């Protein structure tokens, strides 16, 4: 397809376009300063830690590198128990998403939590 | 039974606002070293239209809504600011002038509009002045009551010369979006302004913009494809706009037919301005051309669109712009170092139920671009004449029982640019995505 | 003619400002402080 190729597919058919969707992300050396080479700095800028503080959000989540890996939380049910192996390929990313947002915080803390405030200690634990 | 499963590169967004920078089409220009659009330190597009359609998705713009309007608004102010800083202030050019007209015995429109004028002007030195004899326009001098005139800045702003290597010929820019982001494209034809586009696609750096400054009509822009489109905010409302995008285009020829002469003193150490000293042969009005016939089955095109949801049963009366400033009144439009004022009461004066023609067209020298009073620039005048062809594209448009009377309005530059920016807005991409499955 | 102790403060003025025009000059009436002015030697 390409880069947002499969936008409005089936999620397990959008499980395999991962890679064209990050090669995408990110010129001319030697700039001056006058009107456009202030957003092309800009653009340089931007680029960088929107890249880049998700990064760092998979070394909080433990989940280095591309890896579609799984946690050790058990899903809660009361977030919209819907039919998790019919609609897990039914509908869409996006319109399954906002369904998501009004939790999603409450996840991501639980996240850095589970296996990563726990399960990083017991490998130390275990190092004898 | 289910544990939280992360997704990296999820195909999903938002909308945000963001900074967004200038994509040149690589040329090799070299002979005005850089013009008023800073083409040079910009880069060159990828000559890749890389245009991916989405499949099966709707989303819901707002052409009212768009921040890039607001981006490129800032910018062009600015870049205008930025290349006219560096040049000469013509700050000992507010002197009383002593000024006569030029052709005394004429007949024509162009009688008593053309004014010759005297100066003291300062020379280099700091004790030597000099008389200096010039030309004028009506619209450039105020009588103080050989009577003496005053030019119009010194009530409000300074004046700059505006730099006599530069031009202004409106090149095509394109906007690359920066990366972690997209520009969604409508591509759905009889697109209302507000409305989920079915057949949406997307890029990372938009079509050509002719960054044109326009009143009252658009010339030299975008054509539309299938008819003709109306669109506006609230058409109910007396107080929005109107915009009107056309199927087809209208040759107009404008030409300013005058072999004229310029003359060029130093007045400073460095600070030697041009001045529009000579016109040879005999003066001759600027007017504007335009096929009536087709005109009219151009206009005979827009009532039938304007009848479909507003005025079945009612007269649709066109009238002549109401007045104020000569920017909201009559068309005004820059070709090449010259600003055009054509009169368009010729366009207007109409009535509906159920071999050319010719505009008379006046220009200035000081020009206050944008409504900013403080500022006001000097154009310099230019050799020889002047050959300006264009189409036209769009007509800007408002509102004032079953009488409907529709005036041409305009004013505000960003409405120049809604025409070009209701195909599109910015997201941001969000690579993320957490959803159950059966693994722990 | 004051007594008190804002005598001599207030200082009634005159000039002969450029205006916007290059060739006219204009007579202004205007009023300073003691701290703002310094005599050279209606001085
Ligand atoms: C809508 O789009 C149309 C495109 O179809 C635009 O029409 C074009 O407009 C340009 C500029 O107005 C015009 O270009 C001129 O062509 C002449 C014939 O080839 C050239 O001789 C002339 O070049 C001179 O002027 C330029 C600007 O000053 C200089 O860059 C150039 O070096 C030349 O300058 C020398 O000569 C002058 C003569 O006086 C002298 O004063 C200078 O000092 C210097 O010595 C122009 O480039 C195109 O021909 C037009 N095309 C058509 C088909 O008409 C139209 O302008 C657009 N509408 C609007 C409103 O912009
Ligand atoms: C503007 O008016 C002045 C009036 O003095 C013109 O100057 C005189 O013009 C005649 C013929 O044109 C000459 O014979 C004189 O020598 C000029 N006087 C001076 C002092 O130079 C001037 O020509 C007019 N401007 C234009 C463009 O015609
Ligand atoms: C085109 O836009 C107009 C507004 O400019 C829409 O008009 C209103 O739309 C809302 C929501 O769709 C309705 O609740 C109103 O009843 C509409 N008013 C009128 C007078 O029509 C219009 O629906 C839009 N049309 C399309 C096809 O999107
Ligand atoms: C002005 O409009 C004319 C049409 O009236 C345009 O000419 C067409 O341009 C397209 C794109 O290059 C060509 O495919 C057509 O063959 C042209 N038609 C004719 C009759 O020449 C012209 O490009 C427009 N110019 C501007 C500056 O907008
Ligand atoms: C569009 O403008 C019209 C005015 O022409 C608005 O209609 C009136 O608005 C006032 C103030 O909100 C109300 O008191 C009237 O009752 C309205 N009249 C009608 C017939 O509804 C209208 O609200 C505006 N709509 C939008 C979406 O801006
Ligand atoms: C504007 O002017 C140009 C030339 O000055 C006109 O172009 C000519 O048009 C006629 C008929 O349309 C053709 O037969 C000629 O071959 C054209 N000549 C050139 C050099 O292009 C154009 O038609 C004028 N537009 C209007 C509306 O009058
Ligand atoms: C454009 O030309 C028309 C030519 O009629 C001008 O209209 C005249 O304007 C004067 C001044 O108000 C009136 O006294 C006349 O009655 C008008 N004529 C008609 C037929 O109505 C018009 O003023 C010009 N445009 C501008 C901006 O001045
Ligand atoms: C500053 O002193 C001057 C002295 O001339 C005052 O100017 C005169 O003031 C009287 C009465 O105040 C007027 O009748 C005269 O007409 C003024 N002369 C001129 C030339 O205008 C001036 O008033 C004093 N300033 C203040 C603030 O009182
Ligand atoms: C699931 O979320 C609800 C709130 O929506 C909360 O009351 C409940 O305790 C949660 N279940 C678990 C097992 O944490
Ligand atoms: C220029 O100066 C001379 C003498 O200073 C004066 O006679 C003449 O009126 C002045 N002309 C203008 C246009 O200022
Ligand atoms: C100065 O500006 C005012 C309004 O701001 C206007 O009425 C007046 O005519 C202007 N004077 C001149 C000489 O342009
Ligand atoms: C303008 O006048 C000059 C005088 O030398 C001549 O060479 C030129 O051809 C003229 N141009 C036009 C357009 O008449
Ligand atoms: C324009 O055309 C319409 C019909 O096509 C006609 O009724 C009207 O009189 C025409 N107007 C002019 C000025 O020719
Ligand atoms: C409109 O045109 C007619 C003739 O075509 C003329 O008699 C009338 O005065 C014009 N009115 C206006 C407002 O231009
Ligand atoms: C102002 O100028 C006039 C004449 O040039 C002179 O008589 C007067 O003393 C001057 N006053 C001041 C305050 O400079």
């Amino acid at each position: 397809l390409g880069f947002l190729g499969a936008a409005g597919s089936t999620m397990g058919a959008a499980s395999m376009t991962l890679t064209v969707q990050a090669r995408n992300l990110l010129q001319q050396h030697l700039l001056k300063l006058t009107v456009w080479g202030i957003k092309q700095l800009q653009a340089r800028v931007l680029a960088v830690e929107h890249y880049l503080r998700d990064q760092q959000l998979l070394g909080i989540w433990g989940c280095s590198g591309k890896l579609i890996c799984c946690t050790n939380v058990p899903w809660n049910s009361s977030w919209s128990n819907r039919n998790l192996s019919e609609i897990w390929d039914n509908m869409t990313w996006l319109q399954w998403d906002k369904e998501i947002s009004n939790y999603t915080q409450i996840i991501y803390g639980l996240l850095e939590e589970s296996q990563n405030q726990q399960e990083k200690n017991e490998q130390d634990l275990l190092a004898l | 039974n289910l544990w939280v499963t992360v997704y990296y590169g999820v195909p999903v967004w938002k909308d945000a606002e963001t900074t967004l920078f200038c994509a040149s089409d690589a040329k090799a220009y070299e002979t005005e070293k850089h013009n008023v659009w800073a083409t040079h330190e910009c880069v060159p597009t990828d000559p890749n239209p890389q245009e991916i359609h989405l499949e099966n998705v709707t989303e819901e713009f707002n052409m009212w809504k768009n921040n890039m309007v607001e981006q490129m608004h800032t910018d062009i102010i600015e870049l205008w600011d930025q290349s006219l800083k560096p040049c000469v202030k013509l700050t000992p050019l507010c002197v009383t002038l002593q000024c006569t007209n030029y052709a005394p015995k004429l007949r024509s429109m162009m009688r008593g509009e053309i004014k010759n004028c005297s100066f003291n002007m300062t020379t280099e030195l700091r004790d030597k002045k000099q008389k200096v004899y010039s030309l004028f326009y009506r619209l450039d001098v105020v009588q103080i009551n050989n009577k003496e005139y005053r030019l119009i800045n010194c009530n409000t702003s300074a004046i700059t010369q505006a730099c006599p290597k530069v031009s202004f010929e409106p090149i095509p820019i394109h906007y690359c979006a920066p990366a972690g982001f997209a520009i969604l494209k409508c591509k759905d034809k009889k697109f209302n302004g507000t409305g989920p586009c079915p057949s949406v696609s997307t890029v990372q750096c938009t079509h050509g913009i002719k960054p044109v400054v326009s009143t009252q009509l658009l010339l030299n822009g975008s054509l539309a494809e299938e008819e003709v489109i109306i669109r506006s905010e609230n058409i109910t409302n007396n107080a929005k706009n109107i915009l009107v995008q056309l199927n087809t285009p209208v040759q107009i020829n404008c030409t300013r037919p005058n072999n004229n002469t310029v003359k060029s003193i130093r007045i400073g150490p460095g600070q030697a301005f041009y001045y529009f000293g000579d016109v040879l042969g005999d003066v001759r009005m600027a007017h504007c051309n335009i096929s009536k016939a087709t005109w009219n089955e151009t206009l005979g095109k827009v009532v039938k669109q304007l009848r479909k949801h507003f005025g079945n049963n009612t007269i649709i009366r066109f009238a002549q712009s109401s007045g104020g400033d000569l920017e909201v009144t009559t068309h005004s439009f820059n070709c090449g170092g010259e600003f055009f004022y054509c009169n368009t009461s010729g366009l207007f004066n109409s009535t509906w139920i159920s071999d050319s023609l010719i505009l008379p067209c006046r220009i200035k020298q000081i020009i206050n671009m944008w409504q900013r009073i403080g500022q006001a620039m000097y154009a310099p005048p230019i050799q020889g004449v002047i050959r300006c062809v264009s189409n036209i594209t769009g007509l800007i448009l408002t509102r004032d029982s079953t009488t409907e009377t529709f005036r041409p309005g305009g004013g505000d530059m960003r409405d120049n640019w809604r025409s070009e920016l209701y195909k599109y807005k910015v997201v941001k991409i969000e690579p993320l995505g957490v959803a159950p499955t059966r693994c722990k």
